């Protein structure tokens, strides 16, 4: 109901700082054995993206290959609308 | 015409002044709604009230069905959670930097932690326009932009509803330019309700979606800005326009000079 | 009976005020702790308590030179200059220095207690706290209550240790009365328990009534420019009345 | 194109800030003229030079050719009956009322008698709209009626310059009408000279005659209304009109937020 | 040495501060009269001198109550209850009335004029007055310096007379000592011109330091709302640490 490992990460649920703590936690040890970084987070089955659902998703970025390596799934319609509000528009990867 | 907050007969005086006779009011959902009026009255006392802040005295305030003055300390708490409120000259607490000013509602409305709370920090200062300047107080901040960092604080728990009070002002049309772009944008990135409390009539009309005009106790007209100055009354018009004709006076009261002896 | 009537409206106001200072002095003092509340208080104890030291420091050396020069010209005529050093300590430690040092603190910490509270109140902040959901009594006015009850007391026993450094040195240093005389008959008949804590009881009680008033009269301002300077010179001529006021009561009782 | 005040190569500081670092303005006779610019500099410390309360540092201003900084007590006492200057808080003198306020500036420089000075003054706050009020307290007194028993006092020695500081500001739009009609038809009523020191494009480019922009330290465009615009400076377009494209920056410095760590 | 640098500033200003003070004292008084100022005059000694009557007449009945209570302590074992009407009468005459009747009148009287002066400066009426054409020093200044300069030594003289009347209320009516031997003792060591007209020099040279400090301060102010409140906690320090420097010195002149 959180996120799963299924060979890359799936968000799932909702995050509003009452249970977003362990969803950046148990989504980090994920990062902590992933070898080569190519993976791509799944932003699938979200519903209430706001700017918290962000910050654990930047907060997964600067722990990775580089300052990027990691890309994004498609974006259920209310979270890229907050990406360009904080000019984020063109610094993540969105496929 | 679903209606956020929607307020109901209700009275208030400071003094024996009367703010608020008998008035009715709609604030709908995801919509700028004005309440314009001349200067002097408690316009901003609305505010204080929605919020709450001081109590009504034969009136019931209804946030979304609940009352706000029946309201016990654990449903208050839990509302005021879901508003943000921008005063005129940016409440910012002196001692306390850039930083912690807008992590204050968030400290008070959460358990997080330290690395978390650093990155909605860095989100609401950078949506606004701001993100370098975070270690500094509030103190040599070119008060134009002290308005901003009061801004990031209104918006930092992510609410439903914002409330800003006179943000059109004695202003440059520079700085009057940059919150007119960021009222419009934080409401369709956020999907907020704003509540806009001013009497700047050339810059209300070009934002808003529904004015009231509150003159001294009671709504003098109400609409969409193209049909509230076509059926308008003849108070709403020399408002509206600045002219000399209306129920307001220009000369003190009434004579021919003639008529008193000096000294 | 124009202005009668106006007499008896002033004073009506002035008794209703107590009432708002005694409810508002009820729910600070009985309400729990909370988290950062000690970081705040150590803060407030800069403000209150470290820059009232300069001028505590001063006029306490002032006014023990002055009494080891007074009481010089009255003792040597009697044969008692031995008894020189017990008439310094002895004024200090149950008059003036619980009385003095209050007098300055209700000018110093205490109209600047109410200058900073005040202008919260004008400049909105105040509200802006009230309406995010945190009481502003237990964030704002709270800390710096406890910091004006902690420092007053201990700023009248350095009140009363220089004042005492500085009697000795005008009485023994430039007068020439013997050195050993001087301590000998102060350690015989002042005692530490009748005097000094006898002194430390007074300034307990004024630093109570020095720091509810200009607390509350910032708390309670006109938000306006020249309402919150009038209120700053209300905390200085209502604890003024109060600190002299409780002194008597308290000497019948303690020296009667 | 006479020119009543003019100003050439003045140089101001206030605490190691730049006002006015190299200009000259011309003054024209029986014209208004506005200064505008951006706020939180020192606009309003002109008319403290024209008037006489500060000195400059490297400049003169000459008022009909004679140096005002060069000027002796009994010269610059005569300079003064020809001034008129109404501030932005209308200053009235508290404990005074509403008639020893207009005859204040009449009793230092006459010897009248008093049933001359009481038809000055009822003639003065009549022009103005104000007859009936004359024994009561500038307490009391509904303050945008306080700008206008101030704006009697600043044209009681029937002067030939008169210095408006910020008169259009956070107004009604019913206050800013009634100014505006006084502003025009007290000038040509008594054939002035105003000066007008303002940040309200909407109402002052509708008054004015020449207009100088002045952004940190020199002229940023000059001329009538119609040619100021067309003219225009890419300074005076983002100002004259609140845009985002312009030398002003929204964003704080520059940056990619991904370059920096948080904590 | 970044702090020592701004230490080293601080006192730079500081001195700076009295050379401007100076030279406007000096344009003050020695300049001549003009039209109407009397009557400015006598409208001044309403704000400062009665208004300052309520504090100044309780505050000296409640000293002398303690005077008495403490004094015959003391004076009783030695068999000399006698001399209470000396030791009350010549320690509020030469000591306590000039001192104490000053740290009340700077923090009342003089934190409200340097309140009224200051909101003047902010809300523009002395900008606006200079350029009508009428200094400002002359017509909002002086008059609230004069009025100064004459109140406090009326005010003292009210104080140390309900002090003794207050210091025979405890003494004779309740504590019973002889009626007869209070007043006879009195008159016979207390000199109208060594110890009475003493004590009004004092505070001749006290209402100077008091008004001159609490009028430069609204002057040189900082038109700014907490400018203001700063500068009115700046004359209840100054005032005070002017006031009991000054007393030292003429106690060591007049008896000593
Ligand atoms: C012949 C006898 C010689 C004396 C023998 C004593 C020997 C010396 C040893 C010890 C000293 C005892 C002297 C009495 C002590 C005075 C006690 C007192 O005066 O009590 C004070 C009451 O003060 C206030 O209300 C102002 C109210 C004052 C009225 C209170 C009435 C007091 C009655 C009870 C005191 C018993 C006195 C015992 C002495 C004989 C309380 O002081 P605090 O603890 O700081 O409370 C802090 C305050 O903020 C209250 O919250
Ligand atoms: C053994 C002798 C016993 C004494 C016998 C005297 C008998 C009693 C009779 C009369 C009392 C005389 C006692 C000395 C009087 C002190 C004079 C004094 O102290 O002078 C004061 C100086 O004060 C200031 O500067 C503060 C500066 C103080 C330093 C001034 C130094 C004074 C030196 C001259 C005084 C001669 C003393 C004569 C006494 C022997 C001036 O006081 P005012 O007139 O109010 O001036 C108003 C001020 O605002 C100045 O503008
Ligand atoms: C006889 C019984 C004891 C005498 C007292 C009698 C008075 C009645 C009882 C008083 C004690 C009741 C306990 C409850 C105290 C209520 C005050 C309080 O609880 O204040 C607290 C401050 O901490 C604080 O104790 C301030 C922190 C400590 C202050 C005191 C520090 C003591 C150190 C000096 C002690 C002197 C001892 C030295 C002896 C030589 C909480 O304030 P905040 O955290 O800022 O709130 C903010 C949030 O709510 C919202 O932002
Ligand atoms: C046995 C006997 C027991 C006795 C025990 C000993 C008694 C105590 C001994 C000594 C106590 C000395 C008092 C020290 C005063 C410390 C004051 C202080 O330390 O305060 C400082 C400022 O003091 C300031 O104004 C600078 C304050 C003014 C500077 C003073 C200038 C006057 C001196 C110069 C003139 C020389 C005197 C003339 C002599 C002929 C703090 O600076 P702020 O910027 O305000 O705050 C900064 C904060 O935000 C963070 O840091
Ligand atoms: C002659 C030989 C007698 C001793 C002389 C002496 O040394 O004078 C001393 C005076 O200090 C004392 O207490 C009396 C101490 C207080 C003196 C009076 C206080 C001055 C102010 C009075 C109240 C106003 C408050 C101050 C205003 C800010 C008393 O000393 P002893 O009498 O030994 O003992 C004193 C006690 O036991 C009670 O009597
Ligand atoms: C030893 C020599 C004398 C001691 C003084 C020593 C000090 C140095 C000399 C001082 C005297 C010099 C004379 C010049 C005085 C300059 C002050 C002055 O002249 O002030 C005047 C005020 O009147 C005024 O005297 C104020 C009006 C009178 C004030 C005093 C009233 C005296 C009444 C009490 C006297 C006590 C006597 C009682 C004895 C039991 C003028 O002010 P304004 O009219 O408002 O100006 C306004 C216009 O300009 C523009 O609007
Ligand atoms: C031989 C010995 C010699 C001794 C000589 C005698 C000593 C002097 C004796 C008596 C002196 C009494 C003092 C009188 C005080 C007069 C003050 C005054 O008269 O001031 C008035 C206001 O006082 C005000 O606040 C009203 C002020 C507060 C009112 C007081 C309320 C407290 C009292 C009620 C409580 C009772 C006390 C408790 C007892 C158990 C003036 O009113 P304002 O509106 O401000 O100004 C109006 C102006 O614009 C024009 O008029
Ligand atoms: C027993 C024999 C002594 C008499 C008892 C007495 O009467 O007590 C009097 C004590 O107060 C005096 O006078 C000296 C008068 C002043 C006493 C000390 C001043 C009290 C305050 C000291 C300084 C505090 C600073 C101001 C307070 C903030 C001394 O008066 P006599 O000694 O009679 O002499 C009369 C004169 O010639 C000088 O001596």
């Amino acid at each position: 109901v959180v996120q799963y490992l299924n060979q890359e990460l799936v968000v799932s649920g909702k995050i509003d700082f009452e249970n977003a703590e362990q969803q950046y936690q148990a989504g980090l040890a994920i990062i902590k054995k992933q070898t080569s970084f190519p993976l791509i987070v799944d932003l699938k089955q979200l519903e209430h993206g706001n700017t918290l659902a962000l910050a654990v998703l930047v907060q997964w970025l600067r722990q990775t290959p580089q300052k990027s390596g990691l890309h994004f799934k498609n974006v259920p319609e209310k979270m890229l609308k907050i990406i360009q509000a904080c000019h984020l528009q063109e610094d993540l990867h969105l496929v | 015409t679903q209606s956020l907050i929607e307020v109901k007969n209700l009275s208030f005086n400071r003094g024996e002044r009367v703010i608020y006779d008998n008035i009715s009011l709609n604030i709908r959902r995801g919509q700028i709604t004005a309440i314009m009026g001349p200067s002097g009255t408690g316009k901003t006392t609305l505010l204080r009230l929605i919020g709450g802040q001081l109590v009504p005295d034969q009136g019931e305030v209804l946030l979304d069905g609940k009352d706000i003055a029946q309201m016990s300390r654990q449903e208050l708490f839990a509302a005021r959670a879901r508003m943000g409120m921008l005063f005129q000259s940016g409440a910012l607490f002196t001692d306390m930097s850039v930083y912690e000013n807008v992590a204050f509602p968030i400290r008070a409305h959460t358990k997080l932690s330290e690395n978390l709370i650093a990155e909605l920090v860095a989100l609401k200062l950078e949506s606004v326009g701001l993100r370098g300047t975070e270690q500094l107080m509030p103190t040599e901040l070119s008060g134009g932009m002290n308005r901003r960092v009061a801004l990031a604080r209104a918006i930092a728990l992510d609410p439903d509803l914002i409330m800003y009070d006179e943000p059109f002002a004695g202003q440059d049309p520079i700085v009057k330019g940059v919150l007119t772009r960021l009222i419009r944008s934080l409401r369709e990135a956020l999907d907020l309700t704003t509540i806009i409390v001013s009497h700047d009539v050339p810059e209300t009309l070009s934002i808003a979606d529904y004015i009231y005009v509150v003159a001294e106790g009671k709504i003098q007209g109400e609409g969409t800005p193209e049909e509230l100055q076509a059926y308008a009354s003849p108070f709403v018009k020399q408002f509206l326009t600045g002219s000399a004709e209306g129920p307001v006076e220009y000369q003190f009261s009434h004579q021919a000079y003639l008529d008193n002896e000096v000294r | 009976m124009n202005t009668i009537a106006w007499l008896g409206r002033l004073v009506i106001e002035r008794i209703r005020g107590i009432g708002v200072a005694a409810l508002m002095l009820l729910q600070i003092i009985f309400s729990l702790p909370s988290a950062g509340g000690f970081g705040r208080f150590v803060y407030q104890m800069h403000r209150v308590g470290v820059m009232s030291l300069l001028i505590i420091t001063v006029s306490g050396l002032f006014i023990g030179l002055v009494l080891g020069l007074q009481g010089y010209s009255i003792l040597v005529n009697v044969g008692s200059e031995s008894m020189l050093g017990t008439m310094v300590s002895l004024t200090l430690l149950r008059e003036l220095a619980p009385v003095v040092a209050a007098l300055l603190f209700a000018g110093r910490a205490g109209s600047a207690l109410t200058a900073e509270i005040g202008s919260m109140k004008q400049s909105e902040q105040l509200a802006s706290m009230e309406m995010i959901g945190v009481d502003p009594l237990k964030q704002i006015v709270s800390p710096r209550l406890w910091a004006g009850i902690v420092s007053l007391p201990m700023l009248t026993v350095i009140f009363a240790a220089i004042g005492i450094v500085g009697g000795k040195l005008v009485g023994v240093d430039f007068l020439g009365v013997d050195e050993g005389s001087f301590w000998s008959g102060m350690q015989n008949n002042v005692q530490f328990g009748h005097d000094v804590v006898n002194g430390i009881i007074k300034s307990i009680v004024f630093a109570l009534l020095c720091t509810w008033i200009a607390v509350f009269q910032g708390y309670a301002c006109d938000p306006t420019p020249e309402g919150i300077a009038t209120a700053m010179t209300r905390t200085v001529v209502y604890s003024s009345l109060c600190v002299l006021g409780f002194d008597f009561v308290l000497t019948a009782v303690m020296f009667g």
